[PDB]
């Protein structure tokens, strides 16, 4: 479940970069490289941690089950995990 | 035409 | 840094509850993932230029507009036979001040009586000539500034023995002659130093008694210099300086009615030889012929009394600067639109487009309307580029077909 | 108010039903006796005619509202008027025309 | 609060479509997840516009599907809406919710899609009012109004006709007294051919539900008060009617002409429904009911040929029964046959242009999609010819 | 059409409440309570604008047009576009 399912979930049906989040802030782990990880990753997911911060004013720790943000050509989904947040590119259709 | 209309009645009576 | 350690994280899966878990509920929004629902929803006159002023044209009538080479640019607004408003000398011609950006004229000459299509000569922008009304090529200098004709030439035998249609230059600067084919059907090619009478009386016509005259003969545009002595039923001759051939020997007519808007296709940017003379017709039409067609190779259209001139912009072959019979000058294009207008050149209202040419710069319409400013239309993307043989193409093939 | 004539097709709530019930029994095999037969088939025939009274009423209805619109109608619509008159005339003033 | 300024400002012309697709969106993303053959395909029905409506044709959806035309003869069941009942549905959802409401100002009949348009849709009505829509935004007015004069109609347009292509794009809206107009579908001003169906008798053809044939033929057949197949042309040397190939009884329900070839030859036939209690089939060289199906208990209404296997028709009766057969496999007892809720007199049958599935249309209302997984591609142009030899041998003696 | 509009909004299933947020931020014309929700979208709209200047700059072939927020609690299932963003806490069930 590491190589040949590395492909098949970063090439997936839909996902263009799955760039998983490393440590909340600062993506570096990810099934490609790093530049995609950190600057994408990291600018949506401080400005998605602006816009949790606002919900997050509003009630403090009902946090996001999956934030699937359908977005025009590319879904943008933010899936809070332990160490780090998920924020990942995939399309929608 | 109101006035017309009743008078095309008058004259047809 | 951050972290240390990226291997064995995602080789040794324990946290698969959140890692799947997290992809579980993607692929739980696979299961729909549905997007926008059917729904049936789905998902050249542009203040160019213009030649008109209180001392140039006050309420005068621009029924010429030359096309100049010497100082370029400058449609030469001047007068014909009318009784508009009484400013200057009849035949008061208004060159344009295209060049230093005005809507007024660079170069405004009266003259002894009104001219046909005057236009300027070589070496200098100075000594101009045209057919006057008496029958002859008035010249004047501008350089020494005189308001009406400086020295006008015999108007007999030699030059037009009967009315004036339309002057210009002949070739290049090595050979260029004062040529003017006006409306006595012949070309009289004076020389550029010996203009005191036509001497090239290259007579489009016989030698009979007759006023076998030529509507609104112009030269070829583009400088192929092929006077068309355009008769007032077709007969578009290709009246020359001499030989064998300055005449109606190879006509390059076609035009239903007076042959009027005479000036053939300018150089090959990317078409043919070009030498699609056009022949605008009385009958609202502008048939162009060619050294191989002498007959309608590229038809223009127009619905309303009779064309008056018609001359080929020279930035590119195919476009041109015609005109039609509802103000808008249907400046035509055998490779674009062969017939109806292309560049239709919006003059005031229903103008009487008296009067079009194209400066040697070509990519737009040097026109004389009823509206006494010269109606500079600017094709623009009309210049130097490929695919313009379809002009030519267009004329031989509707010349078949 | 008003207490003057009126422009309607009067033939269409009963042209129909005659039509129906008559032409059923022909094609039916039944027979219809003589003066209803001629009648209903030369009523359903001049139906046409009363299509064009339909329209014609909903075209007068039109010109009220239209003649209604603004100002310059009621002001200055007097050879609307005069033909309106003269349209009530030939088609509704008709007596046994 | 008080939002005048913000209904010109939010309810504004492109925002209220955008509203629309608002409504829409979240009313199709009501199919949330937890954030922690006789198969009888679909049915639909609107409770507020589809209520009691006593209709006898609709629009359909073969090409296109998932939004068909519910063009309704709105019944007075609800008389405070405009009168004039069509909803477009939405199968790929799979809803009955007023959401696509459409209407007009008078009894809508038969409002098929006009022609090279999907949202501009056409329609007669009880006073041959043929109205029209352009729904390239959201919008329902009917835009267009027939004028109903003498050389127009006033009676129900039964099956209006859309011939030719984007050079012809013909209308032939027909009355019960059979005059034919050929109204261009640009202008409403004038129908082309605006004759008489005139016929060796009988020149008031009181038509009844006629069908147009598959290839951009003029040679029709009009369904009619006793059966009475006109098989005609609408131009040429036989303008009028040429004739009546006729055996079938009754004011036809149901006639269609061939289907899509899935193997088979052109096969010039079609067949015919109507309250002869039954189904007949037919061709070009008949003159006489080619194979007269069982005269089933009640009034046999609409009958429709389906894409997939040509050589299958479909039809319901007076007692809602649907019987497809295919007799080149199912002879004497039809493919598959399934009744309707209770045994209502229904009136529509329209094969789905897929296949294997169908939307038949009841004359009260509700339309039922059934499911019929059976055939695959299979070449039954053999089976077509040995069944037609069948039948040439049994009608001797 | 307000009638058709409102209808299809409020009268869909277990929806809570929208907020049609405008430019202005304030949400007078919706189905939440307006004295909590108005400053809430204002925030909102402050922090959406924060994300669409996010998923707009560094992928601005990405527009906006429907975000379901699927959260641990709530189903604000809001409907966007360039114009507006229909904020809608919806039941999940």
């Amino acid at each position: 479940e590491v190589e040949e399912t590395l492909k098949r979930l970063q090439s997936q049906k839909g996902v263009q970069g799955i760039i998983v989040v490393n440590t909340e802030g600062i993506p570096i782990k990810s099934t490609m490289d790093n530049p995609t990880t950190t600057q994408y990753a990291s600018l949506m997911h401080s400005f998605i941690l602006k816009a949790r911060s606002t919900v997050r004013d509003i009630d403090p720790q009902n946090d996001l089950t999956f934030l699937r943000i359908r977005s025009k050509k590319n879904e943008i989904m933010v899936a809070p995990d332990k160490d780090y947040f998920l924020i990942v590119i995939q399309n929608p259709t | 035409v109101f006035l017309m209309k009743q008078q095309s009645l008058l004259a047809k009576q | 840094l951050t972290e240390e350690e990226k291997q064995q994280i995602l080789h040794s899966e324990e946290f698969l509850s959140f890692f799947d878990h997290s992809t579980r509920i993607v692929e739980r929004a696979l299961s729909e993932q549905i997007n926008i629902f059917f729904d049936y929803s789905g998902r050249k006159l542009s203040l160019n230029r213009q030649f008109f002023d209180e001392r140039w044209s006050k309420h005068r009538v621009v029924s010429c507009l030359d096309w100049s080479s010497q100082y370029p640019e400058l449609l030469v607004a001047s007068y014909n036979n009318n009784e508009d408003a009484p400013h200057e000398p009849d035949g008061v011609a208004l060159v344009w001040n295209m060049k230093y950006k005005k809507t007024t004229p660079e170069y405004v000459f009266h003259c002894q009586s009104a001219v046909m299509s005057a236009t300027f000569a070589k070496f200098h922008p100075n000594l101009v000539v045209g057919g006057t009304y008496s029958g002859q090529i008035v010249l004047w200098d501008n350089r020494s500034n005189k308001r009406t004709p400086v020295q006008r030439t015999p108007l007999s035998a030699a030059a037009h023995t009967h009315p004036v249609y339309c002057v210009n230059v002949v070739g290049t600067q090595n050979a260029h002659n004062l040529i003017s084919i006006s409306t006595d059907g012949k070309i009289c090619s004076w020389s550029l130093d010996m203009l005191s009478h036509p001497q090239d009386s290259m007579e489009l016509v016989h030698k009979q008694s007759k006023a076998v005259a030529v509507t609104s003969m112009s030269f070829p545009v583009g400088d192929v210099n092929n006077f068309v002595v355009g008769s007032e039923e077709g007969s578009v001759y290709t009246a020359c300086r001499h030989g064998s051939k300055a005449g109606i020997s190879e006509m390059f007519e076609g035009h239903q009615g007076p042959i009027t808007g005479i000036h053939c296709h300018a150089a090959v940017g990317a078409v043919d030889f070009s030498h699609l003379f056009v022949t605008s017709s009385f009958d609202w039409t502008v048939k162009l012929w060619s050294t191989k067609n002498n007959k309608p190779l590229y038809s223009f259209e127009d619905n309303a009394g009779y064309v008056y001139d018609v001359m080929w912009s020279p930035t590119h072959p195919a476009l041109f600067a015609c005109v039609d019979g509802m103000g808008r000058l249907d400046l035509w294009n055998l490779n674009n639109d062969t017939e109806v207008p292309t560049a239709s050149i919006s003059v005031e209202g229903n103008p009487a487009l008296n009067r079009v040419r194209w400066t040697h710069s070509g990519r737009e319409i040097a026109v004389g309307d009823s509206e006494g400013q010269i109606v500079i239309y600017d094709v623009g993307e009309q210049i130097a580029v490929p695919r313009n043989d379809e002009w030519a193409r267009f004329g031989r093939t509707l010349a078949e077909i | 108010t008003g207490n003057v004539l009126k422009l309607k097709v009067n033939f269409l709530p009963e042209i129909i039903t005659l039509s129906k019930e008559v032409r059923n029994l022909k094609w039916l095999g039944f027979r219809v006796p003589l003066a209803i037969v001629n009648k209903a088939h030369q009523a359903n025939q001049l139906y046409p005619f009363a299509i064009s009274l339909i329209e014609s009423v909903r075209t007068y209805e039109r010109t009220c509202e239209k003649v209604e619109e603004r100002n310059t109608i009621s002001l200055l619509v007097a050879g609307l008027k005069k033909e309106v008159q003269a349209l009530i005339a030939e088609g509704i003033a008709l007596v046994w025309e």
